[PDB]
Parts: C-alpha cells; structure tokens; sequence
C-alpha cells in the first residue's frame, strides 16, 4: 500500500536569506524565522528544503491511489471543522488543504 | 523509545544473496526514511542506500545500485535489504539507520532535523566458501576468589554471544575476543570471576548464542569432584 | 570523497581536532555531521547542521566550519571513554550520502598490570579426545604483551594460538591464549605451563593432569 498525508497547514520551500526565505504555492515567497517552521525533510545548506508551519493539523490513510485518497480525506474534512484550496503532491504523497490568500 | 531491530548474522556462499532485515518501533515509520550502511572490518562506513516507507521509492550508492534491492513494509514496520552476487570483499557489518527530528538546543534553534539519529545494532555477513560451523561449548571448573568460565570452541563464523545466568550475573564477567585460529575457526572464552564461598551455593550458567548456526548453548559451570 | 586522517591522537585532559576535508566542492555547500562508534558498538550521532548537539550530547563535543581549509573539523575538550572511531558525513544532492574514519587514540592513560588465569583441560573435553589449556589475560595497559608455553619446564610454541590485545569497556585491555593438545600429551606430563610478561615483569601459572 501506498500512505498519504493530509495537511491542514502550508508546505513551505525555504533557503537562507536564523532568518529564512520561504515560498508557497503560484509562488508566493516571505521571510520566515526558523524558530516558526518546522522541517518536513533534511534541512539543505545549498538549495532550499521543504518545511511545514508549527501549527499544523495532519491525517493519514493506506489507499490504492491518490483518487481513492482523496476520497476518505474530502470525507475527514467535511466530518471535522476543515476548509480551505486543495493540493496533491506526488513525491511526497502529500494532500493539503488551506484558506490562505483571503 | 525508537527502536532499530535488525535481523541475526549469517554466512554465505560466494555468488549466492542474502535478505537482510530491520524492524522498527517507537515513530510513526512512515515518516522518515531508513538507511542502509556497510561497514567492512578494519575500514571505514559506507552508505549504500535508502527506502522511503510512504511508497516504494528507494536510493543507491553508485556502487551498490547493481546487485542491491532496499525495501519497505509498512504492515509490519519492518525495512529489508537485499544483496545478490555475493563476493567476498562484501563481508562486513550491515547497520540499518534513520534520521529523526528534534528541537533544537536552544529556544532559537527551533525544530531540527538530524540525520542518521538511530542506528540498528548491526548485523554481521561473512561471505567464504566455508560451510557454517557451529560451537562446542565446555566449562572451565574452578580449582579469595575462584574464576570459573564457559570455552567456546571451534565455530565459523564470528560472531558469539555469551552470558551468564541469562543476562542476570554481570559483576565480574569477561568475555574475551576470539583467537582466529590456524585452521580457520573461532575459538572464544567467557570467564567471571566469583567468591570461592558461593560455589556449592550459587549456580553459574553461561548462555552461548552463534547466530550463524543458529546454535545456543546452555551449560552450567560446576567444580569438580576432590 | 571525504578524506579523514585515518588516525589522530590526543592525552588526557587536552582538546582534540580531527579534520574533514571536500575534494568535490565548498564545505559551505553542504550541512556536515559527526558520529562516535565505540569499539564493538553502532555508530551516535554527535554533531549535526555543522555545530548543532544532539539531545543527550555533552557540551565537550563541538563542530566547526573552516571555508579557507575547506575543511569541516571536530574538536573534543576534555579528553577521556572518548576513545572511538570519528566520523564525518555530508549529502550529495536530493539523495546520496558520503561519509568520511578517524581512530581517535587516547594515550597517557595509567598503566595497568594484567591478571591471569590458566584452565586445564575439562573432563567434557578429554572425553571428546581433544585438550585445550586457557591463558586468561586481562585489565592491562598499555595494551601490548607477551605470552609463552612450557610442557613442564620445556618451552613447546606448536599448538599455540594466541590473540591480540584489545579494550575491554573498561578502558584496560585483554587477551587470551590457547595450548591445543591430544589427550595423550596432556596425560604424559607432569605440568604445563603459561608464562606472560607485560612491563619488564613475568607471571608464571601451572596446571597439571591431577
Ligand atoms: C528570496 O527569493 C527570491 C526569489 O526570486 C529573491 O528574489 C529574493 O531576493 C530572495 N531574498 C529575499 C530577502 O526575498
């Protein structure tokens, strides 16, 4: 089986400006401190890492696909308090779900 | 907490495979991706390769990415390698081993995230044309203190486990290393050293283990009759 | 490739660096980390993100960044249980890994005599036409001796086989030696002998068929 992810919170893709210049999706980029985010993968010296918000609600489920996925997370997000724009990324299997930009 | 559990040593015949395998427990597996690293003896680590537990997507050295298969069960949380066309240059110690994250050393720091974190205990692999020899275990009977012991003799390959008691006796325990001896066998000793007055009131067990041959040994240690 | 110098040295007490240096590229391109491994034992992490201690790691352990050199450095205060394998490891892209070995060698300690304990044959093992005589030697330091075999007072050096010292967890060293002999031989003599010598000073032990 396949797991994915949903996340109730931005990805965000970060690089050295302490201080880091972050990006979220199209690209939409900003100063994060690094004390506010949260690595989602091995933090890179060079070129950016993909990293998460500290406040972050996430779920998971085993399924045959992305479609069957997405199935089960559009039902957890109607049956808790969740809303937002859609997102799927394959390399991580990551679905995300935000209200930003309002 | 996070546990790497790896599987026993083995031996095997040039040309021939081996599946190793790794259980882990104590983080959510299918966040982090497990590694993959040889270490040869006498010589240095080596990364060989990784597997990402969310799907099937794995990662090779440039000199493993041709007879080595690294794989992931998320049912059973366990992480597999496998190696086909054994030679051997490749006897050395496996070691599977992940990255976890941690907050940082300072409130500034924030979330970090460190590589090679945990590291399994290491499984050895000898590969030779030698067949598996297992051991024959004798004890070394005492004649304030008396040292009594367990000799571990004539096993291919390395390595041997021994203790006392089951684990429960460990003051005055030495196991010593192997002689490599001419013919190509182990030989191995285990001795603890013990106060004369408990030997017709204390029982003295030592537990010897050759993964290998999947042999294990209990034998009780007794003076003899004077 | 990570070049390491293959062993490095330092005394009690003193502070040790030991060197990584990048033949690829800038040191300042990749995150360096550090590892410990203990003789007999799976590698910790001591060092991650060039200067950053693990959870549990002590503040005697610090990493550098030197980009003239372009060579990453460990340096360990407080000499010591310190004495381990050092490595140093980089990625290479979105995937690979590279790492570095240093021997970290820690000399000046105490010296230590060793103790000794010689076995004769077991009555399983006479029963299984075979003898072996154990030579015990243990707790010594530095970790260098020397071992010898008498069949009564006659010097025999057939049939031995004898190892090289190595440390034990505490931090003295040890080895063992082994007389392999036929029933017979055992049998025909009156004693037998293991001898060792470690700082200009011999223990003789004995053992006989009775
Ligand atoms: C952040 O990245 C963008 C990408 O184009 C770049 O323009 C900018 O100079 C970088 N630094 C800051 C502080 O925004």
């Amino acid at each position: 089986m396949t797991t994915f992810k949903l996340a109730a919170c931005v990805t965000l893709e970060c690089r050295q400006v302490e201080i880091k210049n972050c990006s979220f999706n199209q690209k939409v980029y900003a100063l994060f401190y690094r004390l506010d985010i949260v690595p989602l993968e091995e933090e890179r010296k060079g070129n950016s890492s993909k990293y998460r918000l500290i406040n972050c609600q996430t779920t998971t489920t085993e399924a045959v696909d992305a479609a069957t996925a997405a199935k089960v997370f559009k039902q957890y997000a109607n049956d808790n308090g969740i809303d937002g724009e859609w997102t799927y990324d394959d390399a991580t299997k990551t679905f995300t779900v935000t209200e930003g930009l309002e | 907490e996070v546990q790497l559990v790896q599987s026993g040593a083995e031996v095997k015949k040039p040309g021939a495979s081996m599946k190793i395998s790794c259980k882990a427990s104590g983080y959510t597996f299918t966040d982090y991706s497990l590694h993959w690293v040889r270490q040869t003896p006498g010589k240095g680590l080596e990364w060989m390769g990784r597997v990402d537990p969310e799907d099937g997507e794995s990662h090779y050295a440039q000199k493993f990415q041709d007879r080595v298969t690294i794989t992931a069960d998320t049912s059973t949380d366990t992480a597999y390698m496998e190696v086909r066309s054994l030679r051997s240059e490749d006897t050395a110690m496996y070691y599977c081993a992940t990255d976890h994250r941690e907050d940082g050393p300072t409130y500034f720091s924030g979330v970090q995230w460190v590589p090679f974190r945990f590291w399994g205990q290491g499984v050895l692999v000898t590969v030779s044309s030698a067949s598996t020899k297992g051991p024959s275990v004798f004890p070394l009977a005492p004649s304030g203190t008396a040292a009594l012991g367990c000799l571990v003799k004539d096993y291919f390959p390395e390595p041997v486990t021994v203790s006392w008691n089951s684990g429960a006796l460990t003051s005055g325990v030495h196991t010593f290393p192997a002689v490599l001896q001419s013919s190509g066998l182990y030989s191995l000793s285990s001795v603890v050293t013990v106060p004369s007055s408990s030997l017709g009131t204390q029982t003295y067990i030592c537990n010897v283990n050759h993964k290998p041959s999947n042999t294990k040994v209990d034998k009780r240690v007794e003076p003899k009759s004077c | 490739v990570f070049t390491q110098p293959h062993s490095v040295s330092g005394s009690p007490g003193q502070t040790v660096t030991i060197s990584c240096t990048r033949s690829s590229g800038s040191i300042d391109s990749e995150y360096v980390q550090w590892y410990q491994q203990r003789p007999g034992s799976a590698p910790t992490t001591l060092i991650y993100k060039d200067n950053q201690r693990p959870s549990g790691v002590p503040d005697r352990f610090s990493g550098s960044i030197d980009s003239s050199s372009n060579s990453a450095s460990l340096a360990i205060s407080g000499l010591k249980e310190d004495e381990a394998d050092y490595y140093c490891q980089s990625p290479d892209g979105r995937y690979n890994r590279v790492f570095g070995g240093t021997r970290l060698t820690v000399l000046g300690q105490p010296k230590a005599a060793p103790s000794v304990t010689l076995f004769p044959p077991s009555s399983e093992e006479l029963q299984a036409n075979k003898a072996t005589l154990v030579c015990l030697i243990s707790d010594f330091y530095p970790g260098a001796v020397t071992v010898a075999w008498k069949a009564d007072s006659s010097p025999v050096k057939a049939g031995v086989e004898t190892t090289t010292p190595s440390k034990q967890s505490n931090n003295k060293y040890a080895a063992s030696s082994y007389l392999s002999l036929t029933p017979e031989q055992w049998k025909s003599h009156r004693s037998y002998s293991c001898q060792v010598t470690h700082e200009g000073s011999t223990v003789e032990k004995t053992v006989a068929p009775t």
